[PDB]
């Protein structure tokens, strides 16, 4: 499938965990062991890999179609989150690559009913903390895709995204003090983020984390 | 008695290694402490029946049998430890097999022939009928080792037994018995290697397998040394002549490294004949490997021929061979070739090497290679000797300068120590006029031991040219060259004080040498101290006793209470061993 | 020339020669270490059922011979105690006990020793003065171990270890008080020593039931006297002085006992006094 | 690197 | 008593540069004085100016002796060895008795570190153990030398300037004074500080990273620079990684890799170097390659 | 307390028609000649003296009565001692991960190391420091706030003593003088019991372990009975705040008594003079 990772690379990102490393090295670890973890499987030997940061275009995209594994490791070590919480801009980007290519290949006839078998599989993780969305006007309270119809043919789904592509969210909640108290639930929570209406409708789910155990244990499943 | 077999059984079970090795390393101990039948009896079944899971249990087992076969009561009681031992021969590892082979060699060796005769035989019969290799390549060994004790019969018997194991088809036995075959024949008379050893070895020899063929070739050179001079042309010789040129690179390599034994076994005139086209033909072939080989070889298959031959031979067909081989594409021929040139020299006769071997030597003195030109120069002492100093230093003038700053520290160590001898051949004035500058560069280089070699050729000049010269040309630069604020500088001059101050004399000793070695052992480095108090140490006794009293006594008690521990202890021997005190 | 258990184990001379050679491979402690170790193999089945170890003749051997080896240490509990752990001279102990005919579950009341044979007196005081150090030496604190992370099996086998040695220590304590009307009983000389290891008892329950304190004084007062009957004759005696007098000087603030000239003097006393 | 070593 | 030990050790010194292993006692009186000489020194040792640091060595004895033909005899030019010697080497236990008693000889003039290698289980597993039961025979050896490993200083600094360890930084160290306030005396972990010291490596990165090698992490140039600026230190000397050239001026003139093992594993074919600090802080690189055989 | 010029006349030798010997120039050359700070004790302990009678007056209540026959202590403000309490905390770590009066757990004191380690050279460097703490102690509702102060010198003396390896602790004199001071203030505040708060007189003379065990008692009696601003009773004849410790029901700690019980035990050899001070009341 495509496996494509939304890393936040605003200045809140920045914050120091209680393990004395930053939000966005945990990210990136987050990365490497979700490719150790997927290595393990004996199904992933096709198995696209690109980045997209919060940066505004055409510094946007890390990785894409015409990349190779080296150049996602190189681009994905020299992450800089300097940025700002623009997480409306960044969907629409990944989400504009993808349905790019797909209406680029007719993957979907369009008019000749909706055929399951043309299928492109993908799934996007954004990988967050939290925090108060901003622009350059100020703090926005809930979350707004822009809709400026970049790519031709957006207005023949009402949706930006597709019935191939799913969205899920690793939002870090590291406490700078280790907690005294032991997370104990076999269960992942649900956060009160604003990324988490999004990925309901999508048909994905939020996992939120507060310990590297829960870490271990949201992305393995 | 039953005891004993209780506790072996619950001690072989555990985790660890160690506890089995020092059970099994102390059996001799249980064997002679329990009795002598007692261990015939039960314990030889006993070790039989056991199966282990680890290897080096079987080596240390292997091994105290062969340490206790004397324990056993003596060569006429060891019939009980035979079927052990052939019971340790059904093993898949390497060293344990090796090492039942040579207990096995050690019990053939220690023993009463007439038993041999009875019973050693039908033994060795059987493993060698076992379908397993490891039986086989056991039963060629103790073929090989079972000759002179049986009789004639027994002899027959045990040779069609060997023709009957030698013929088969899987490669390993036949690579242990062509390794007994080179074993085999240092035994023998000659009738029988001349009647059927021979041609079956050519037969073995004729067949596909590389490795059974590279055994054959050194039991070829084995059997060449071991036959007389008047048979080894006619049956074995076209073998060894159509296996020099095979297709398979392996064996015409080791037919090169063991070049030099056939030519020692063969005899002048048939190397002549046949083993010096076939040598032209091994250096000019398109694997390199054997190029390689071909040079270490042709240094020691010149070395080794008739004289009046040697000389037509090398001035007709070697050296083109020579020069075809320098100008070869790959390096690592190069190097080696280099290596072995110069052994030539001693050999040859004195205007041929000049005429032949000195541009050669020039050549290969401006290779951009290290190992070639480390070779090379490592070489030009041993042709440094039957080469006139003259010649060759002449030969080195224009070669002596690219030579003392190249990359290689081997080089230029090497061209130090060799350097004393061309300044005193070609005299003291060139040295003055352009020659001194490389020594004081030397004197400062990286590497110490270009440092040190620079300081004991400052030696061998103030010893062969005098006192004068080294007065007017050397101090004064040692001593500006101790006014420098690196501190290995400062190493290299207190170096100098103890090298130079070998020989010296006595007047300078005093007035050029002593008063710097006193005024800077106030140095901040700690090494400064350390090597001045050694300095002094050393120059105690060439000095008289009113500079020795005046102010080397006042300084080295003053170097005997400072804050650094080991210059503290070197001036305190140093006053011990002078007797300041 | 090293050797191992099952040579001395096979052949009993080996043993007595080791005893009377003069300068040794592996002191008789570490023998001991070795021997109760290998006979502390679990018995273990066909099936795999783990039980205690069986009462072959290998095993009561091997006992007869690790017990001549501790009567060559003279059962001297000072190194004996220094050079080997808790569970292992639990076993010993019992091992000695049991062969001075005494049967197991016995209760240790009263066994009047003038009556007893000498060898089973001397055994069963020989036991409790091991009960009585081991848990005075278990309150004393001990160095902790430095947090390097070993093997698994080595670790977990030690934490076995330790665990019986909770287990003996605990039961030790239940019949440590029985044990210390026992010492008390063993007064009615070499058991100075002895009496030594009692005052120590009361210093251990001490901290709580301050009257013990007075208990303790006497005892200690006692082996003084004692002290003085023996000289240098510290054959069996091995007191540590410096404890002694660290002892007696901490026993004398209770209570005055009036010669201030033969008693301390230094100021410390009185102003605490005052 | 011309070393085979076979 | 001193005289007598004094000349003994120069007799083993000498024995050791010709290649010859020596005896289980020897090695024990050995082991005691280099305990008895470690104890008393902190974990960041202050190394006077001037010192000839050298790097990994990984048991290559041959090539330890040309090093010492290079930069100087071990009476008269200091060093500063940032630790692994012990495994990956055929010649593993000449090496660490020449280091251990070149230590106890000259207090002042070699300074020895600690590697990851020197450790129980590294040393068990990568050829260390192997080593000492095919030589000296039984296992107490190895005993005697880890013991050795676990008393080993960790970090040195040169003239208050330039900080040298054998691995790399930590997320959990942010002061020296956290060095030298660690428990040295203890077998590396998996996890923590020292571990960290040990193990650690930079790369090209902007922050922290998990380092492919099962224990540590990686650092780039923004954490160098930060803990070369909040410590007043301008160089971080270390020797972890395989250097064809034998120096690595990485994280833009701040790190400095030193690799002074030749032909690593035999097989590598990289020139070695080694850095040579002079009274003025003043440096110089003597590179080299492997010994003749 | 707390070029150019010079550079071509000495380039001689070296040079030439050849490479200059070196590689560069490390950093700027070597770091100073380093300065060495002198001071005189008298100046210190008399401008010290100034400094403590200024905050004594100022600390003071206003007072004024002139009743009785003197021979008496006025009151310290548990008030002007808090803001003492409260800025000297500010001045020495103004972080907040710790800021709770209740102790956390030891195997917590191995998280925040760097902190402890910061108030550790603060209190190294400043011997002022421990002179306000014990102008802190003197109002007994005042060290309760300097709680994480307490804390943090006492773990970095908890990590000095797992890192010593000396067999007697007068070979760090710094560190045994911080342990002895730290644990006598905490004793002048009402925080420890007379019983456990009289065990410095032996610290001069054991190991470094087991100085740690003593103080790993004090850090889990401290978790059992917590330096809370309150339990302490305002009593008004005479108005001042006292901490009895007869109600809190642990009273003298017994696990804490018993190990340091264990500890004087051990060394008989030694301790045996001062066996007496931790007699039970
Ligand atoms: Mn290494
Ligand atoms: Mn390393």
């Amino acid at each position: 499938p495509i496996l494509l990772f939304l890393i936040d690379t605003s200045a809140s990102m920045n914050q120091r965990s209680h393990l004395g490393t930053t939000y966005l090295d945990t990210a990136k670890g987050a990365v490497e062991t979700f490719m150790k973890l997927r290595a393990r499987d004996p199904a992933s030997r096709g198995d696209r890999y690109m980045l997209v940061t919060f940066e505004e275009p055409p510094y946007a995209i890390k990785a894409g179609w015409k990349e190779n594994h080296a150049t996602f490791m190189n681009e994905l070590k020299n992450l800089q989150a300097e940025g700002l919480t623009t997480l409306g801009q960044s969907l629409r980007t990944a989400f504009d690559l993808l349905n790019l290519n797909r209406l680029v290949t007719g993957i979907d006839n369009y008019g000749q009913g909706r055929n399951p078998f043309f299928l492109e599989p993908a799934i996007i993780i954004t990988i967050t903390d939290g925090s108060k969305l901003t622009t350059t006007s100020g703090v926005q309270d809930e979350l707004h895709l822009p809709l400026n119809s970049p790519l031709p043919g957006s207005e023949l789904t009402k949706e930006p995204f597709r019935w191939d592509q799913r969205l899920f969210a690793l939002v870090l909640r590291l406490p700078g003090t280790m907690s005294v108290e032991s997370e104990q639930l076999t269960g992942v929570p649900l956060d009160d983020s604003a990324i988490t209406p999004m990925c309901e409708v999508t048909g994905g789910r939020s996992y939120s984390v507060c310990s590297p155990r829960m870490l271990n244990q949201c992305l393995e499943s | 008695s039953l005891y004993p077999i209780a506790v072996l059984i619950d001690e072989l079970r555990n985790e660890d290694v160690q506890l089995r090795l020092n059970s099994i390393k102390k059996l001799s101990t249980i064997a002679l402490a329990l009795g002598v039948e007692r261990t015939r009896s039960e314990l030889l079944p006993f070790l039989t029946d056991t199966i282990y899971d680890e290897d080096e249990v079987l080596l240390a087992l292997a091994e105290q049998l062969g340490t206790f076969t004397t324990l056993v009561g003596g060569p006429e009681y060891v019939h009980c430890l035979l079927p052990p031992l052939e019971s340790l021969a059904t093993v898949e590892e390497t060293v344990v097999r090796d090492k039942a082979v040579e207990s096995l060699r050690a019990i053939s060796h220690e023993h009463s022939p007439s038993d041999l005769e009875a019973h050693f035989v039908p033994l060795v019969k059987r493993l060698a009928g076992g379908d397993w290799f490891t039986s086989r390549t056991s039963a060629c060994g103790l073929f090989s080792v079972c000759y002179p004790r049986v009789s004639s019969a027994v002899k027959a018997e045990l040779r069609q037994y060997f023709r009957n194991l030698c013929s088969d088809d899987t490669p390993m036995v036949r690579r242990a018995a062509a390794s007994k075959l080179g074993e085999f024949a240092k035994v023998l008379e000659l009738d029988n290697v001349k009647s059927e050893i021979i041609p079956m070895f050519s037969n073995l020899a004729s067949d596909e397998q590389d490795s059974v063929r590279l055994l054959a070739v050194e039991a070829c050179v084995n059997i060449a040394q071991l036959l007389p001079q008047e048979d080894l042309e006619a049956l074995v010789m076209p073998t060894l002549r159509q296996a020099a040129e095979d297709k398979s690179w392996r064996v015409r390599y080791m037919v090169a490294d063991k070049f030099t034994e056939l030519q020692k076994a063969v005899g002048p005139e048939i190397t002549k004949t046949d083993l010096v086209p076939a040598f032209q033909n091994l250096m000019k072939d398109c694997e390199a490997e054997v190029r390689a080989a071909a040079s270490h070889k042709v240094k020691e298959f010149c070395e080794n021929l008739s004289a009046d031959c040697r000389e037509n031979v090398i001035m007709s067909q070697i050296l083109p061979c020579i020069k075809e081989l320098v100008s070869d594409a790959n390096q690592h021929v190069k190097s080696a070739l280099a290596s072995v040139i110069m052994g030539l020299s001693p050999i040859l006769g004195k205007d041929n090497t000049i005429e032949h071997l000195l541009p050669l030597f020039l050549a290969q003195l401006k290779d951009e290679c290290p190992e070639v030109r480390l070779n090379i120069i490592s070489n030009l002492d041993c042709v440094n000797e039957v080469i006139g100093i003259r010649q060759l230093s002449q030969s080195l003038l224009p070669a002596i300068v690219e030579l003392a700053e190249d990359a290689k520290w081997r080089v230029r160590l090497a061209i130090i120590e060799y350097m004393p001898l061309l300044a005193g051949q070609l005299g003291v004035e060139f040295f003055d006029e352009k020659l001194n500058s490389l020594c004081m560069a030397w004197l400062v280089d990286h590497v110490y031991a270009i440092r040190e070699a620079a300081t004991s050729n400052l030696k061998k000049l103030v010893e062969k040219f005098g006192k004068e010269w080294a007065h007017a040309t050397i101090i004064p630069k040692v001593l500006a060259m101790s006014g420098d604020p690196n501190y290995l500088h400062r190493m290299t001059t207190l170096f100098c004080i103890n090298v130079l101050s070998e020989v010296c004399g006595q007047d300078i000793t005093t007035k050029h040498m002593l008063p710097t070695v006193l005024r800077m052992a106030g140095d901040p480095v700690a090494n400064v101290r350390f090597n001045v108090a050694k300095s002094l140490q050393k120059i105690g006794p060439i000095l008289d006793n009113s500079t020795l009293q005046s102010e080397v006594k006042p300084i080295l008690e003053k170097l005997t209470q400072d804050q650094d521990v080991d210059v503290k202890y070197f001036a305190q021997e140093a006053l011990t061993v002078l007797s300041l005190a | 020339p090293q050797t191992c258990w099952f040579e001395f184990l096979l052949e009993e001379s080996l043993l007595e020669k080791h005893l009377r050679k003069p300068c040794p491979d592996p002191a008789p402690v570490q023998l001991i270490v070795q021997f109760l170790e290998q006979a502390s193999k679990p018995s273990v089945n066909e099936q795999n059922q783990v039980q205690p170890p069986p009462d072959n003749k290998r095993n009561r051997i091997l006992k007869l011979l690790a017990l001549k080896v501790a009567a060559h240490l003279k059962w001297d509990l000072d190194i004996l105690e220094k050079s080997l752990s808790v569970p292992v001279l639990n076993m010993l102990l019992n091992e000695l006990l049991c062969i001075s005919k005494v049967p197991p579950g016995t209760k240790h009341v009263d066994m009047d020793l003038a009556t007893l044979p000498p060898t089973t007196a001397m055994a069963v005081l020989l036991y409790n003065r091991w009960a009585i150090r081991t848990i005075v030496q278990s309150s004393f604190p001990v160095k902790q171990a430095k947090p390097g992370p070993p093997q698994l099996s080595v670790m977990n086998q030690m934490q076995q270890e330790k665990e019986l040695t909770e287990n003996i220590l605990k039961v030790l304590k239940e019949q440590a008080a029985d044990s210390i009307l026992v010492l008390e009983a063993a007064l009615k000389e070499m058991q100075c020593q002895v009496c030594y290891d009692l005052g120590a008892a009361y210093f251990q329950q001490g901290s709580t039931n301050s009257a013990v304190y007075e208990n303790a004084r006497e005892k200690f007062f006692r082996t003084k006297e004692l002290i003085a009957e023996i000289g240098s004759l510290s054959l069996h005696c091995t007191i540590d002085e410096k404890r002694l007098a660290g002892y007696c000087q901490a026993c004398d603030v209770l209570v005055p006992s009036s010669d201030s000239t033969s008693q301390q003097l230094t100021p410390y006393s009185q102003v605490h006094i005052c | 690197y011309l070393k085979q070593v076979p | 008593d001193e005289k007598v030990f004094t000349k003994e050790l120069d007799q083993w010194i000498e024995q050791l540069n010709e290649c010859k292993q020596l005896s289980e006692s020897q090695v024990k009186s050995l082991c005691e004085k280099a305990k008895e000489i470690l104890t008393k020194e902190s974990n960041v040792q202050e190394v006077r100016c001037p010192v000839t640091v050298c790097g990994d060595v990984h048991g290559q004895f041959h090539d330890l002796m040309e090093l010492f033909r290079i930069g100087g005899k071990s009476p008269d030019t200091n060093y500063l060895f940032m630790g692994d010697y012990v495994d990956r080497g055929y010649y593993s236990v000449e090496t660490v008795t020449l280091l251990v008693a070149l230590k106890v000889r000259y207090r002042e003039r070699i300074t020895i570190l600690r590697g990851n290698h020197e450790s129980r289980q590294i040393t068990q597993v990568y050829g260390f153990y192997d080593e000492c039961l095919r030589k000296y025979g039984n296992a107490n050896v190895w005993k005697y030398f880890t013991d050795l490993f676990d008393y080993l200083p960790l970090t040195a600094l040169v003239d208050g300037q330039i900080f040298c360890l054998h691995g790399g930084l930590s997320p959990s160290i942010d002061t020296l004074d956290h060095i030298r306030a660690l428990d040295r005396l203890q077998e590396v972990p998996h996890e923590g500080p020292m571990c960290d010291l040990l193990w650690s490596d930079p790369d090209d990165r902007g922050g922290w990273g998990i380092s492919p090698r099962g224990a540590g992490y990686t650092f780039g140039q923004d954490i160098s620079e930060t803990f070369n600026h909040a410590n007043g230190l301008t160089l971080v000397s270390r020797a972890h990684q395989l250097v064809m050239e034998g120096y690595n001026w990485c994280h833009d003139r701040n790190v400095v890799t030193i690799f002074s093992a030749p032909n690593y594993c035999y097989r590598c074919g990289n020139q070695a170097a080694i850095m040579e600090l002079d009274d003025t802080l003043k440096y110089s690189f003597l590179q080299f390659d492997p010994a003749p055989r | 307390g707390q070029t150019n010029r010079r550079h071509t006349a000495a380039v001689p030798g070296p040079g030439g028609i050849w490479s200059v010997f070196h590689a560069g120039v490390i950093g700027r050359g070597l770091k100073p000649p380093k300065f060495v700070q002198s001071r005189n004790q008298q100046e210190v302990i008399y401008n010290t003296q100034s400094l403590l009678s200024l905050l004594v007056h100022c600390c003071s209540a206003p007072g004024g009565t002139e009743c009785g026959e003197c021979w008496g202590a006025p009151i310290l403000s548990p008030e002007a001692a808090k803001a003492v309490a409260v800025t000297l905390v500010e001045s020495v770590c103004p972080d907040a991960a710790g800021a709770e009066l209740a102790w956390p757990p030891e195997e917590h004191a191995r998280a925040t190391v760097e902190r402890d380690l910061r108030i550790g050279r603060r209190f190294r460097e400043q011997p002022l420091l421990f002179e306000l703490l014990k102008l802190v102690a003197a109002a007994p509702p005042a060290l309760c706030y300097c709680s994480v102060l307490l804390r943090g010198l006492l773990a970095a003396l908890l990590g000095h003593w797992e890192a010593s390896r000396h067999p007697d602790t007068t070979h760090s004199p710094w560190h045994l003088e911080a342990s002895c001071t730290l644990v006598a203030v905490m004793a002048e505040g009402s925080l420890l019991p007379p019983a456990l708060g009289n065990m410095h007189e032996v610290f001069s003379q054991l190991a470094p372990f087991e100085v740690r065990l003593l103080l790993l008692s004090v850090w889990g009696f401290l978790r059992e009975h917590g330096p809370l601003p309150q339990k302490f009773i305002f009593q008004s004849e005479r108005g001042r705040f006292i901490r009895d410790f007869s109600r809190e029901g642990g009273g003298e700690g017994g696990p804490h008594l018993a190990v340091l019980h264990s500890v004087l035990h051990r060394n008989i050899d030694r301790l045996g003079l001062f066996s007496g001070r931790f007699q039970a009341p």
